[PDB]
RNA sequence: CAGAUCUUGGUGGUAGUAGCAAAUAUUCAAACGAGAACUUUGAAGGCCGAAGUGGAGAAGGGUUCCAUGUGAACAGCAGUUGAACAUGGGUCAGUCGGUCCUGAGAGAUGGGCGAGCGCCGUUCCGAAGGGACGGGCGAUGGCCUCCGUUGCCCUCGGCCGAUCGAAAGGGAGUCGGGUUCAGAUCCCCGAAUCCGGAGUGGCGGAGAUGGGCGCCGCGAGGCGUCCAGUGCGGUAACGCGACCGAUCCCGGAGAAGCCGGCGGGAGCCCCGGGGAGAGUUCUCUUUUCUUUGUGAAGGGCAGGGCGCCCUGGAAUGGGUUCGCCCCGAGAGAGGGGCCCGUGCCUUGGAAAGCGUCGCGGUUCCGGCGGCGUCCGGUGAGCUCUCGCUGGCCCUUGAAAAUCCGGGGGAGAGGGUGUAAAUCUCGCGCCGGGCCGUACCCAUAUCCGCAGCAGGUCUCCAAGGUGAACAGCCUCUGGCAUGUUGGAACAAUGUAGGUAAGGGAAGUCGGCAAGCCGGAUCCGUAACUUCGGGAUAAGGAUUGGCUCUAAGGGCUGGGUCGGUCGUCGGCCGGCGCCUAGCAGCCGACUUAGAACUGGUGCGGACCAGGGGAAUCCGACUGUUUAAUUAAAACAAAGCAU
């Protein structure tokens, strides 16, 4: 996806009230290849990219792609390789704890959910651009403010 | 066009109730025939001088024209 | 000795104007305007990259005039799913369709018995 | 080698950039281009397609992995306990 | 009056070092001069195994030396050939002889030992 | 009114003065004419020299286009000419474009805001669909058979945004010959094609024609009853001429960058022969020069491409490219299938075109005839196109209209001579509105106040020397030296050159011009981020003419006897192209040698002056359009 370094996946899903198929952009996690059965929901075992939601998944397991409030279909730790690490749940009040990638530890709301494992692209910036123009080309594929 | 490789195509190509003019040209050495349709120049080669003659009066109505050389 | 022109009034060497050469009866190399040469159509497997044999390679609109015969191959799943499908995915189709089914039925066996 | 003493892959650089800066880099552009082996094929002909997106030749499989590499040694240990995890959140 | 010149150019005269302006890449490429001698030591290569004069083996040891130029014309090859398969042939001779003089004592040691033992 | 650098109008001296100098160049004769340095024809000498002073277009101009005529005015001299002036004439489309589609974006209703014209906003706080198959009923119509048709309802439908946005993107199908003072894919002649209609079926062919049983009849065959038939071939890739089908679902085409390598095809060039016409023949030249074809759409076949199938299983590993690459996830090897087919033959097509030689129409015919449009070969050549395969990205390199294939089986159809259907199979009929269409496209028709050395988007692209689209000369084609001529040859200029001896002594400063300048063969330092420095520096050679050596393609295998028409198919018998030889063609190249020249030889043109240090900026890049090109800005890197 260009402007990204985290590369997408085209995840082909069955609606299950009507009949055609349907197909999502999920950030795609680290490991994922073509012709993987992805699963989705509450209760799909725990492996890579296959999204689950926070609280029926054990303390200490790194997610991606982490919704902020339940239904917003992903805001956090989704950058070209990033992960929120789940902390220590709450099960009353319904509550959990993440560690974001900045460092900062957020009490998000449970039962929103996060697909597992890294994104994929990580270790992007450990290349120095070493040119002026390859800086450019990398600045033209997004917003237009480079020099 | 088109090309005609016997001759009882050829009447059938030229028995039709619309079917305009017969050219029957005299090349250096073969014949040709070419009945003029709606749709087509239907072209019938035929190498035999002394089959042309035959071919000349069996011409479905009384027309033999216009024919150029 | 060559002193050719763009017949048409298009000035400007676009992708819709690429022309080849020939030779009228007047003997004069004149320009002949060519239609694109279009691609045979791709698998609907998606994962082979190789184009259909048996499927008539033209560009899209021509497709109204071809005869049926022209447009596909009289193998199921025909001109829609590739020749190499054909020989892979319409394989790999039933391997992969028969027996999913059968292990269906051998697990709707070893659950109920017990 | 022998055409080149201590640049090798750098060496389309010349006397531009520095030197730490190519000897730091001469360690990406030689994982990044050179094939690594598809693991579905054991037929070394997985090559980097884009940034993080590797492209098999004879099983015709994308594998999103590292940017730079096939995995990210932190990518393979996070692999690595979400299977140890998976036991204990079913015993 | 051009051609009167290009009948001369094709024997060696007006082509010395003084009408030269090109480098010497550029009046006759390298990588053409290259290429059209591996057409040649390939295809005299391959017009060999079917013919069986080489056998398999060898048009494969052949087929990377000439890649590495080890052969640099075409004469070289025909006779680089007439070295191999003649002192193969030798070294046969004096191997189809070795062995066929070593087995036949050894079998008539076989078959000398079995009248002993019918006989007692 | 004397004034205000006063306002408007007018006229002088300057002054018959400055000036009519950017890009080599004109001359002789003739014609109309009152008149000729300039107009027109002819002869000669020159240039633009295919990145054009050539042949066409888009923006823009708007009648400048073409013809007849004019000598007021303008064309900075002149003019019999014009881009001027006055009359007339000219722009022909189903297939060339516009219209159709979406792109960055623009925009209205719903909503919100606003004193207000209105504004924000584009799925966003909206009852956003006006359409369809079938079915039940009422109801006409025309042979109220049957179907075309209509209103109510039952069903079915995602509303995922109205519209606009490209004469270069997407977008079906037209080519050849001729024709006028100006138009020609537009007109005439001749060949084709797309779309739409086909309604009562305009006609053929296809689905469609079986089997058993019982009758009789020798049989040919016919007599009757059941039940079938919405097509066949190949193990396979797939093929055949059509071969029912909806709501719904899946996918494909439309539909993807830049660069490098290689190969196929074609146009141009080149070489060798035949012809037809030509310039030279002072002497030589089987002579040098022009010319020597076949459209669209079908049909057949060469030629490229295949990640298509089948047999069999490979290490004493192979096959294979310029480089690669691939192989038990099935190599080589044999057989087959498909796609592209711009190439060759053929229908069009010799009738036409073209080159010559000859008649008729004394005249305006687009007339009549003889001959020909033949046979070859090379290539790292150039251009265009097609097909493989790599490289480069922290760049991954357009959307929609439209058209198509697949799945699934709601429905239709007839009961044994015929149906319903043809993702039209071959034909046949009818229709294809509307607008642009001349010309210039630039040292003259455009913008700069003009016939201004400025500026403005593209296609076509010959011969020689040469690495080359460099520079220079020539052919097809074009022109009169760019708003004038004549006579001389002073100074000062402007633009070019050379100069004895010294060589920066000149000057703020080697400012300017001057040496070096290509290629082959030798040789190459301090420094260094080990890649560079490097064409470092510094040497030698270069002409002609005559030779030498080396670097390649295509073809090959026997007397003998009978049969078949020592020559050959066959047999049997022999040969064993047995070391690899023999014959025919074929391109430019590289190294060496002899001889010769007033030692000249990258002989015009094109083509670097070097070395030792200091300061600054890392570099490539950018800027003060019209005084500052830098040590200034950017920049990757570092860090908050
Ligand atoms: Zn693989």
């Amino acid at each position: 996806d260009p402007g990204r370094g985290a590369p997408l996946a085209k995840v082909v899903f069955r609606d299950p009230y009507r009949f055609k198929k349907r197909t999502e952009l999920f950030i795609a996690a680290e490991g994922i290849h073509t012709g993987q059965f992805v699963y989705c929901g509450k209760k799909a075992q725990l492996n890579i990219g296959n999204v689950l939601p926070v609280g029926t998944m054990p303390e200490g397991t790194i997610v991606c792609c982490l919704e902020e409030k339940p239904g917003d279909r992903g805001k956090l730790a989704r950058a070209s390789g990033n992960y929120a690490t789940v902390i220590s749940h709450n099960p009353e009040t319904k509550k959990t704890r993440v560690k974001l990638p900045s460092g900062s530890k957020k009490v998000i709301s449970s039962a929103n959910r996060a697909v597992v494992g890294v994104v994929a692209g990580g270790g992007r910036i450990d290349k120095p651009i070493l040119k002026a123009g390859r800086a450019y080309h990398k600045y033209k594929a997004k917003r237009n403010c480079w020099p | 066009p088109r090309k005609i490789e016997e001759i009882k195509d050829f009447l059938l190509t030229a028995r039709r109730k619309d079917a305009k003019s017969v050219n029957i040209k005299k090349n250096k050495d073969n014949v040709k025939f070419k009945v003029r349709c709606s749709r087509y120049l239907y072209t019938l080669v035929i190498t035999d001088k002394e089959k042309a003659e035959k071919l000349k009066q069996s011409l479905p109505p009384g027309l033999a024209v216009k024919e150029l050389k | 000795v060559q002193r050719l022109t763009y017949r048409r009034r298009l000035s400007y060497n676009t992708a819709s104007n690429k022309t080849r050469l020939s030779r009228t009866p007047g003997n004069r190399i004149v320009y002949l305007y060519t239609k694109k040469v279009g691609k045979a159509p791709k698998s609907a497997c998606g994962v082979c990259p190789g184009r259909l044999r048996g499927v008539r390679a033209v560009r899209p609109k021509v497709l109204m005039r071809l005869s049926k015969t022209k447009k596909h191959v009289s193998r199921a799943y025909g001109g829609s799913m590739c020749a190499k499908c054909v020989r892979d995915r319409i394989k790999r189709a039933f391997l992969i369709e028969e027996q999913k089914i059968v292990v269906k039925v051998l697990k709707a066996q070893a659950q109920s018995q017990k | 080698a022998k055409r080149t003493k201590k640049v090798g892959i750098v060496g389309k650089y010349g006397t531009r950039y520095g030197a730490s800066l190519r000897k730091m880099v001469k360690k990406i552009e030689i994982s990044q281009h050179a094939k690594y082996t598809c693991s579905f094929c054991g037929k070394t002909k997985m090559k980097r397609r884009a940034v993080g997106i590797w492209h098999c030749g004879s099983c015709m499989k994308t594998v999103a992995g590292g940017a730079w590499t096939y995995n990210t040694t932190s990518a393979v240990t996070v692999k690595s306990a979400i299977r140890r995890l998976k036991e204990l959140k079913d015993q | 009056r051009c051609r009167k010149n290009t009948l001369a150019r094709r024997k060696g005269r007006h082509m010395g070092i003084g009408k030269r302006k090109g480098t010497a890449n550029a009046r006759m490429p390298e990588k053409v001069t290259w290429m059209r001698r591996m057409r040649i030591l390939r295809r005299l290569l391959r017009r060999y195994r079917e013919s069986k004069k080489i056998d398999r083996h060898m048009y494969h040891s052949l087929y990377l030396k000439v890649k590495g130029n080890v052969f640099k014309n075409k004469r070289i090859l025909m006779e680089h050939i007439h070295k191999l398969k003649a002192d193969k042939a030798r070294k046969k001779l004096l191997a189809d002889q070795a062995e066929a003089r070593r087995s036949k004592t050894k079998e008539a040691r076989k078959r000398r030992e079995e009248r002993l033992q019918a006989k007692k």
